[PDB]
RNA sequence: AGAGUGUAGCUUAAAAGCACCCAACUUACACUUAGGAGAUUCAAUUGACGCUCUGA
């Protein structure tokens, strides 16, 4: 039975007049403007981080492959294995203060 | 002189003597003025160092105005005064476009062919 | 085979605490939270506050900053457990309740005769079972430690291979879950160390292309 | 009854085994891209362009022109990246572009354009117009030298003559006045 | 690391404004979520 | 026309495709329909991450079968010193990807749960009850 | 110590075309619109800095 709260609700009717100060100024304007520019470049600079950390991590394993076929083909057929034992995987984000 | 009439389960039409062309890529803006030939009678493009060393940016909606003015000025002194615009709707309704339209307009070029004498 | 067949393992706590926000960062924060504010609507609270000053205007021409005080001194009383875990700690980078934003890797001290230095936790190959047993074997072959822990997957992470007949090194990964080290004052120097402080005990080929496999993100 | 293709056949060369794992065109313009380059490919079938293009010689048209000017391409590069880079620089010139506010001078941008790109701008109109055709029998000439022709109309008026500009004859009654940057020492001739 | 996906507003055309609240778990750890009430810290008992 | 080498020039319905549950691959391997849940307290954070997971599966070519939230639970928190309140939501965004080779795993998982954020729990679970 | 070498991520591209990043839209993706960041390792075909590979 789906339903979800992607639904407004009818509170929301005619008060919206908290801020009634769209206007604002040509300072504002620019240094908003200015600040999601330097957002652009520093994003783009964390997906090149990211994408060299996948690209390396991927690497090691392909190596692992070429130095296992180096080797024995027995321990590479466990080296491929869907090892049913880690999937259920649970991980908590990291909190603001320690407990 | 015939305009290629037909191809009316395809797009774009063939139907015109001179159609504007406006290719943006990531990097540049280029604006062509082309025979129904595929012969290209004018052209201005953002690759020309003629229109990157007054421009910021070769991407943006005052290149698409910029090479607007700059193509105007080429066909009127070529002679084009009248082409076919073929867009597509989201270029029509994008404003880098219309701000090109709106400068070969102004420069003189009227975008709307005259039609054919067939008698 | 002129090689020998040896597992490690990279055994990482997770980082516990939040990094810190960069200056770049922290100018969104405010900008973010300033359009927040800037288009939304109906707070029940500014509600309570606006209409309670329109009677309170009636009723003088004729609250709710009270319970925001209120809320106000009892944070105030509320001290944060601190997050300077460096000054809880000084430099004992032997504890696992040094630096808590990064990612801590264990590292024993360990005596052979290429090399009496540290190295990733070490086993052998019996023919009797997998790489990634030899890996949790090494989990009951270090020095006393309820380390609870879970192992990534089955597949190596690392070749880093020495001829001395030849150690071929076969780096594995896991993630600490839970668990502690018994005897704090533990003989073998096991040291939690991070990605910039591996080069105060990894050197080169076969410990210091480590930093492939540890990622600091 | 059924007869091999006489060579590749269009939508061969994609492995229909990984569909779902094949990269597909989201979008028109992307198609579109595609389609036009596939469009300008010479084929082995009967095409629109083969019944209705210009079947010219490929006797790779002839030049009969004075030789290409030399340059230095990593000065003009270094300086080219210099002054984009003094552009840039100034805070403005970003304000007008994101005010969309900014403007380019056309002035300038012809001349420079007369002397970097207008010779072989010129040329395509020249070939447009069907003037080596007619002159030449087809041989090419990029006009390496800015021929500058006008008509004195009125007192203060001059009526130029660009590339394919219309002048009346009442404009043209009399002789044009012309001027072609030249060092001394070189003859030349005009011819209408 | 977790900085990626963290900065983020309200992606809504109708919502209300949610003030940073810091939430104490049990085990004493605070975490920033968003409450309808200025109360600068909410306990979990 | 049939008799001509130009036959077919026009098939279109062998490039389009109309008309996988527990699936392994033997000697190779590879998990099945696995989907991704990401609860928390903040519906902002929540979605914010969801949306981090499914680009990073299109640019790591994971195929992502649907992004479906799971239904908001409300939960009211009452201390005395009746009780007073404190009512709390926990909103839950699931992206349920479908082809994740067994080597890849262990990058994918590393990487998710690295930039993990503050307040947000990752449980992987294969689709076989939640509904 | 010696070889393949050498345009940003890629190109039997020559300073380009795509890939890529942030906003708006979209549950999200995608599309679209607006923006964004970039490369020719250095000296008159070789010569001398960086990656990989091989060995001690």
């Amino acid at each position: 039975i789906p339903i979800e709260d992607f639904i407004t609700p009818l509170k929301f009717l005619d008060k919206a007049r908290e801020r009634p100060q769209v206007e604002l100024t040509f300072e504002e304007t620019e240094r908003r403007a200015l600040l999601l520019k330097k957002w652009s470049l520093y994003k783009q600079q964390e997906r090149k981080m990211e994408r060299d950390t996948i690209r390396a991590m991927l690497e090691a394993q392909q190596e692992a492959l070429e130095e296992l076929q180096l080797e024995s083909p027995k321990l590479h057929a466990e080296a491929i294995k869907r090892d049913p034992n880690l999937f259920p995987f649970e991980k908590e984000g990291p909190h603001y203060t320690p407990p | 002189a015939r305009k290629e009439r037909g191809w009316r389960t395809v797009f774009p039409s063939r139907e015109f003597w001179h159609r504007l062309r406006v290719i943006r890529t990531q990097h540049h803006v280029e604006a062509l003025v082309e025979h129904q030939n595929g012969k290209v009678v004018v052209s201005a493009s953002t690759r020309e160092w003629a229109i990157k060393k007054h421009l910021y940016s070769t991407r943006n909606v005052v290149a698409c105005e910029s090479i607007g003015r700059v193509l105007a000025q080429r066909c009127l002194e070529a002679g084009i005064n009248f082409m076919v615009y073929q867009p597509t709707p989201w270029e029509a309704a994008s404003d880098s476009m219309k701000r090109l339209q709106s400068a070969m307009t102004e420069g003189g070029v009227v975008l709307r062919e005259p039609q054919r004498i067939y008698e | 085979s002129p090689w020998r067949l040896l597992g490690a393992l990279c055994l990482q706590r997770p980082p516990v605490v939040s990094k810190p926000l960069t200056p770049l960062q922290e100018e969104m924060a405010s900008l973010l939270q300033q359009i927040e504010i800037e288009r939304s609507l109906y707070s029940d609270h500014e509600l309570r506050a606006l209409d309670e000053n329109q009677r309170l205007a009636k009723k003088k021409a004729d609250l709710a900053q009270d319970l925001e005080d209120m809320w106000e001194q009892k944070f105030l009383q509320f001290k944060l457990g601190a997050r300077i875990t460096e000054a809880d700690e000084k430099n004992d980078r032997t504890s696992l309740n040094r630096k808590l934003d990064r990612n801590l890797v264990l590292l024993v001290r360990e005596k052979f005769g290429d090399q009496d230095v540290w190295i990733l936790p070490q086993a052998e190959w019996q023919p009797g079972e997998t790489l990634r047993g030899t890996a949790e074997r090494t989990l009951a072959t270090l020095s006393e430690n309820n380390m609870e822990a879970k192992f990534l997957g089955n597949a190596p992470c690392g070749h880093y291979t020495f001829k001395f007949l030849g150690a071929k090194v076969f780096f594995f990964k896991a993630l600490l879950l839970t668990g502690d080290f018994s005897q704090a004052g533990n003989k073998g120097h096991h040291v939690w160390v991070t990605k910039d402080e591996l080069g105060d005990y990894l050197k080169p080929k076969y410990l210091a292309q480590v930093r492939r496999f540890v990622s600091d993100l | 009854r059924r007869t091999p293709p006489l060579g590749p056949m269009p939508n061969s060369d994609i492995d229909l085994s990984n569909l779902e794992r094949l990269e597909k065109y989201r979008s028109f313009d992307r198609y579109r891209r595609r389609a036009e380059q596939e469009a300008q490919a010479p084929h082995w079938w009967r095409t629109y362009r083969e019944y209705f293009g210009e079947k010219t010689d490929p006797k790779e048209k002839i030049d009969i022109g004075l030789p290409p000017p030399k340059v230095s391409r990593t000065q003009q590069l270094l300086e080219r990246k210099q002054a984009i880079q003094e552009l840039r620089a100034n805070v403005e010139e970003e304000r007008a572009a994101r005010l969309r506010t900014a403007s380019v001078p056309l002035d300038a941008v012809r001349a420079e354009w007369e002397r970097t790109c207008g010779p072989y701008h010129k040329q395509r109109l020249a070939e447009y117009y069907g003037l080596y055709r007619d002159l030449f029998h087809g041989a090419t000439f990029v006009p390496r030298v800015p021929l500058h022709v006008a008509y004195a109309v009125g007192e203060d008026d001059l009526m130029p003559v660009y590339c394919g500009n219309e002048v009346t004859p009442t404009e043209a009654a009399q002789a044009p006045e012309v001027t072609y940057e030249a060092e001394e020492g070189s003859l030349w001739t005009l011819l209408l | 690391d977790s900085s990626r996906a963290s900065l983020t507003r309200v992606h809504r055309q109708a919502y209300a404004r949610l003030y940073p609240v810091l939430l104490v778990k049990q085990d004493g750890s605070t975490i920033h979520i968003r409450y309808r009430e200025p109360r600068r810290m909410l306990a979990m008992p | 026309y049939k008799t001509k080498p130009t036959h077919g020039i026009g098939k279109y319905k062998h490039l389009i495709k109309a008309e996988v549950r527990a699936i392994n691959l033997g000697t190779d391997y590879e998990y099945g329909v696995l989907n991704i849940h990401l609860t928390a307290y903040d519906m902002t954070l929540a979605e914010s991450y969801a949306q981090y997971v499914h680009n990073l599966c299109n640019s790591l070519s994971i195929k992502v079968e649907e992004s479906y939230a799971m239904p908001t639970k409300t939960i009211e928190v009452l201390q005395l010193q009746m009780l007073l309140d404190s009512v709390l939501t926990t909103h839950e965004r699931v992206v349920q990807i479908s082809g994740l080779s067994a080597t890849f795993a262990e990058i994918f998982l590393e990487i998710i749960q690295s930039s993990l954020p503050e307040g947000v729990r990752l449980s992987v679970k294969e689709h076989t009850e939640e509904d």
